[PDB]
């Protein structure tokens, strides 16, 4: 019943991202580039695939080919009509959180906006709402400034007079980031159908990393069980349970008998490739999943995160080759 | 096994159902009266709708 | 009926009491220093002794199934071995082990050893034939699309020799039992090795030295016959010492489980000892059954001499307001029944609904009866709490007596459904006219068989049997169990 | 939802006076006042027969329209990448065309059956002149909604296989069989279709 | 209504009894209160029927 329609507004967007699938680097491309000595020799493999002629004019790399990706992705947000548009925004929210902690901190050090344009992602960027442009105040007349950005309804759980270095840095973009997690859960629980089992999931498992990379870097750290057991996000498997045994666990070995509870959580405990080689190869075997259906919006989201996986692959192939330590260069992510 | 509890109870509302149902069933006959029938229906709703 | 009564050690008889007092199975060893952590309960490193045997218990008995050897059990309660005997178990216990560890890798690489000889070996008689530089060997399937690549990127060209090799021979993981080729690329040229060397790893050829000149050759397969024949003496000779330690290990493990186990079972209890406290003497604080205070005192006064000590153990008794745990009969058929409660037409309607509405009266009559001997037997929050208490009993019972009246409306859809599936079984298969009393009988008494135990024996058979569990629990535990409850959990044995 | 509030807002509003009408009717003594038979005939046999010829062409290409803009958006959203598929993949759009066809070849059959008369009374119009009436009513119901629902039917098919075919060549001579299926729905409309109008005549 | 109550907590057993093998014991009671309602509807259609 919620397929029929669809292809009114969404119809040729969902067959260009498709074909943008087609361009991700398979195994047998990922091979031919391990075979590579020098970085000439990376730009020659490089422009036989879907890539070619990107660099015509070892850190230039990095540049030129995450600048690819966000062209590609402020293409698809151009045609968007309704039903996706705020989809897409959601996208950017998480690059749009990195970029804002970013710039409290040049804010609260006095460090003007000169620094903004070359110093943050593309993707969620402040090219429009110019009032942040201008706002050198530090981070108390300025968080009145924040609020014309659509990251202010996030901002309901920070306050503003708590911003002035009584948080500590890191932890207001986790309970930021927990603020977003649960919306664009409850935004995506508002579509239904397709986009809301193969979408979800995908979800759940991104709130379960933020259960467990939190409380496994949080043991020598000064932060005490309660202020992590509101950095998780109250969205996962783990909800009414595993984040209560998380909050108690002082112990390496006190948060694996807690995803031994879950069969999918264990035998990802097993790295003993490293834990996040490990939760990094289970999330792109979610976003591939979600290639599988077909009518529905979570084929956007699961191009971009896999779409820094092919950034993320290329260079470390390069930083391999580059610095000519190629024993560990078979320790990338083979999404295709 | 301490949590089925909830699930029987639910299991009362249908047997209510059944006692009212095989009474109303074992009223009928041929020409019965108008009293008599619009005392059945509002016994059936009474029974299943605050049992809903 | 439980006493937390005091008992006393002194680490004499520590071991040797506490272990057949752990033979018999009626104590309720408490601690009574929780405020520590999980190690330094005095015996942390001993524990982990047994632990390390464990582990070693846990590898050995993986190892003892991947030879598949049958396993000793003579199943009997053995006796817990002292640790005047633990000492002298893993001088015995790491004697396996270091030994079973050692050979698995050295005979895997002594298995290398062997296979990687033996294809050395069947390159030089196959040469040799063909003499009468690179040499390697080749799988059959891989040879035709390997020479079309050699003649495309060397391009010269090697005069490549095929030869087909017998038997199947096997290298461990790639590839298991395939017969391979041999093949020979001189070339004289002594640049295209490079542009050879990349296409025999491309095709994954093993490649071995030749000595290349004539009689050598003989030489060395007169060298590589009698080192092959060594290495097959040894390696047998590995598994006929294999397989004797296998066996002397399967007359061993399943008795050495319950030597340890029963050890790190009483050890734990060690650490579960009074406080550790300013003297070579100890307490302990049980739970103990008032009919059985004679026998485990005779079975301390036993445990003092199995270690030799002269001094035996005493036993205080003393009074507290704690929980005091349940303990009855447990007999067999009685065992599974008892567990399911610690786990918490128109005349026909008229009379038994009465009946059994009067028989729910009397069940609560029964029950209620029951609070009365139990409160005999030991102001605003008062009124408060009391008015829950009585009129939740007073609409309660009501509900109550309403499902005491489903046991017959079951029996009424149990009455009806029996008749439709009797109707079957005497309707639709018996009254056909011709063809009856073959085919069509037997398939419909199969279903008078198997269909109509699923259905009015399995689903309503259970249902009921919940629902009488409900008449039990809600309906009559409700009127003089308090719910509360502690299970006593003796010291046990396996 | 909005709109949807209305539709829903209706539906249930109407039901709700045509139940509390219906028990109103039987209580009093009025079932007499009732009459599906006066509903039936009195009205007229031409109301039922020129809807029927109108909704067998029409409701068969709102669906063969509705198949043609769900793969027709997916030809050109995977065209852009991979061109190759705007001469392979025409035959998608050919089956949720040929869908118009049973409609039209249908609808001409129905109106060539359909006569005039002079009877105004429904004594007068007898029982061989408001069985042809319903007939094409019902006859032109199920090749007008039978060929919409396979007219969606291989839309969304043809959407599925021109995503396939702009990763893989080799799959589309593959997945063109499911759309076979698909457009036999059409094939078992215009059987009903003729067979409901075989022994029927106006006059 | 018996086809609406099995599909919610056959499914909800499923996803759990691959996360734990002692939900599959409770899985079957749940779903055999799920049947016994068109069971109770099947004895009354048949005394309605009869007269
Ligand atoms: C008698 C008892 C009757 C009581 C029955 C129901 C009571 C409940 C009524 C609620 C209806 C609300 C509809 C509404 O929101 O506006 C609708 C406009 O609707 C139109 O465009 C006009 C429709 C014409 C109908 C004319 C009826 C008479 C015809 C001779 C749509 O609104 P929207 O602007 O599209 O915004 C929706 C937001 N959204 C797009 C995110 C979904
Ligand atoms: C919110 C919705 C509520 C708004 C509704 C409004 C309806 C009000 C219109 C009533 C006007 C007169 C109708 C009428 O016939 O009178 C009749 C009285 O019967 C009633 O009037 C009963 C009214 C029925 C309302 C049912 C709502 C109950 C919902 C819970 C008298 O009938 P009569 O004249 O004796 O003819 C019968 C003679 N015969 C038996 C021989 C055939």
């Amino acid at each position: 019943f919620p397929e029929l329609y669809f292809n009114v507004d969404n119809g040729y967007l969902e067959g260009l991202v498709r074909g943008l699938k087609a361009g991700v680097l398979s195994q047998a491309d990922y091979l031919n580039l391990v075979q590579c000595e020098t970085l000439e020799d990376l730009k020659l493999h490089l422009q036989s695939t879907d890539y070619g002629n990107f660099l015509a004019n070892v850190s230039v790399i990095d540049d030129r080919l995450k600048e690819k990706m966000v062209v590609e992705f402020r293409h698809m947000r151009n045609h968007a009509y309704e039903p996706l548009a705020s989809f897409l925004d959601f996208i950017t929210y998480s690059y749009m959180i990195d970029n804002v902690i970013l710039l409290i901190t040049g804010t609260l050090h006095q460090r003007s906006i000169a620094e903004l344009v070359p110093k943050c992602h593309p993707l969620g960027s402040f090219e429009q709402m110019e009032a942040v442009n201008i706002a050198q105040t530090p981070a108390e007349l300025y968080n009145a400034i924040l609020v014309d950005t659509p990251l202010a309804a996030f901002f309901q759980d920070c306050i503003s007079e708590q911003d002035l270095d009584e948080m500590n840095i890191e932890i207001i973009r986790n309970t930021l980031y927990k603020a977003y997690l649960e919306s664009f859960y409850k935004f995506c629980t508002l579509l239904g159908g397709t986009t809301a089992d193969a979408m979800c999931p995908i979800l759940e498992f991104e709130a379960d990393r933020r259960a467990f990379i939190i409380t496994i870097n949080s043991f020598g750290t000064e932060l005490s069980k309660e202020d992590r057991a509101k950095l998780f996000p109250h969205c996962g498997r783990l909800y009414p349970e595993g984040l209560a045994q998380l909050a108690r666990a002082d112990d390496y070995e006190q948060v694996k008998n807690v995803a031994d509870y879950y069969p999918e959580y264990k035998l990802l405990f097993e790295g003993a490739k490293t834990l996040e080689d490990r939760f990094f190869e289970h999330e792109v075997k979610l976003n591939k999943l979600a290639f599988l259906n077909q009518f529905h919006f979570g084929v956007f989201y699961a191009f971009v995160k896999l779409k820094e996986q092919e950034c993320r692959n290329i260079v470390w192939i390069a930083e391999c080759i580059a610095q000519r330590h190629r024993a560990k260069i078979d320790n990338y992510i083979p999404i295709f | 096994m301490k949590s089925i509890i909830p699930v029987v109870m639910a299991g009362i509302i249908a047997i209510y159902g059944l006692v009212v149902a095989v009474l109303i069933a074992n009223s009928l006959n041929d020409g019965i009266s108008l009293y008599r029938s619009f005392l059945q229906l509002g016994a059936g709703l009474s029974v299943g709708l605050s049992g809903l | 009926e439980m006493t937390l009564a005091q008992l006393f050690l002194q680490s004499e008889a520590a071991y040797c009491c506490v272990s057949e007092l752990g033979e018999l199975g009626k104590v309720q060893f408490r601690d009574l220093n929780p405020d520590v952590n999980v190690f330094q309960r005095k015996f942390v490193n001993e524990v982990r002794r047994c632990e390390e045997m464990d582990r070693k218990l846990r590898f050995v008995e993986k190892e003892i199934r991947k030879a598949n050897i049958p396993i000793m059990d003579t199943g009997e309660n053995p006796e817990v071995p002292f640790p005047r005997d633990m000492i002298d178990l893993e001088a015995n216990f790491e004697k396996i082990e270091n030994e079973l560890k050692e050979i698995n890798t050295n005979q895997e690489a002594l298995k290398r050893n062997f296979l990687e000889l033996t294809e050395l070996k069947f390159i030089l008689r196959k040469t040799q034939q063909f003499f009468d530089f690179v040499a390697g060997v080749i799988n059959r399937e891989r040879i035709p699309t390997f020479e079309r690549m050699l003649w495309r990127v060397c391009r010269g060209n090697v005069f490549l020799r095929q030869a087909e090799i017998e038997n199947p021979l096997e290298d461990p993981v790639t590839g298991d039992y395939v017969h391979k080729s041999v093949f020979i690329i001189f070339f004289q040229g002594d640049q295209l090795k490079n542009r050879v060397k990349k296409i025999c790893e491309g095709f994954r050829a093993s490649l071995y030295p030749c000595p290349e000149t004539p009689q050598e050759r003989k030489e060395m397969a007169s060298g590589v016959n009698t080192r092959i024949d060594d290495l097959q003496m040894v390696l047998n000779q590995t598994e006929d010492h294999r397989q004797r330690v296998l066996q002397a290990a399967a007359k061993n493990i399943r008795v050495w489980f319950i030597k340890v186990r029963k050890m790190k079972a009483i050890y734990h209890t060690l650490n579960l000892c009074n406080i550790d406290v300013t003297q070579k003497c100890l307490i302990a604080e049980v739970w103990c059954p008032v009919t059985d205070l004679d026998s485990i005192q005779f079975a301390l006064r036993r445990g003092t001499e199995h270690s030799g000590s002269t001094v035996p153990s005493i036993l205080n008794r003393m009074q507290t307001n704690q929980t005091p745990p349940t303990y009855n009969k447990t007999n067999k058929f009685t065992y599974g029944f008892q567990n399911i409660v610690d786990a918490y037409l128109t005349f026909l309607n008229s009379f038994k609904m009465k009946m059994s509405v009067i028989l729910g009266i009397i069940h609560m009559l029964f029950g209620v009866s029951l609070s009365l001997f139990n409160h005999t037997y030991f102001f605003g929050d008062t009124m408060v709490h009391q008015a829950i208490h009585t009129i939740e009993y007073c609409l309660g019972c009501i509900s109550n007596t309403a499902s005491y009246l489903r046991l017959w409306a079951l029996s009424l859809a149990h009455a009806q459904l029996s008749e439709v599936l009797w109707t079957m079984v005497i309707h639709i298969g018996l009254k056909v006219k011709s063809l009856a009393g073959g085919l069509a009988l037997f398939f419909i008494f199969a279903a008078f068989a198997t269909l109509t135990v699923a259905i009015l024996l399995i689903m309503e058979g259970l249902s009921a049997f919940l629902h009488a569990l409900r008449l039990h629990w809600v309906e009559f535990q409700n009127k003089f169990y308090s719910g509360t409850g502690f299970k006593f959990l003796p010291f046990s044995f396996e | 939802t909005g709109l949807v509030l209305l539709y829903s807002g209706v539906f249930v509003a109407f039901w709700a006076c045509l139940l509390v009408v219906g028990i109103c009717y039987t209580i009093f003594d009025l079932g007499f006042r009732f009459d599906v038979a006066w509903f039936l005939t009195e009205t007229s046999p031409f109301m039922w027969s020129n809807l029927g010829i109108g909704l067998a062409i029409s409701l068969s290409v709102v669906g063969a329209a509705w198949g043609i803009y769900i793969t027709g958006s997916s030809i050109i959203g995977g065209g852009v990448k991979a061109p190759r598929i705007k001469t392979k993949n025409l035959v998608s759009i050919i089956f949720c065309e040929a869908v118009a066809i049973y409609g039209i070849i249908m609808a001409i059959v129905i109106s060539n059956m359909a006569e005039p008369f002079s009877a105004t009374d429904p004594k007068a119009i007898g029982h061989r002149n408001y069985h042809a009436g319903y007939s094409m009513f019902g006859a032109g119901l199920t090749v007008g909604l039978s060929n919409l629902f396979c007219g969606v039917c291989v839309g969304i098919v043809g959407s599925g296989a021109a995503l396939a075919d702009a990763q893989n060549p080799s799959l589309f001579v593959k997945i063109l069989i499911v759309e076979i299926f698909g457009s036999a729905i059409g094939l078992f409309g215009v059987i009903v279709a003729i067979l409901q109008t075989s022994r029927v005549k106006m006059g | 209504a018996a086809g609406f109550a099995i599909g919610i907590v056959g499914d909800a057993g499923v996803r759990g009894t691959a996360q734990q093998p002692r939900l599959f014991v409770g899985m079957i009671l749940i779903l055999i209160f799920a049947e016994v309602l068109g069971l109770y509807g099947l004895i009354v259609a048949l005394i309605l029927s009869t007269k």
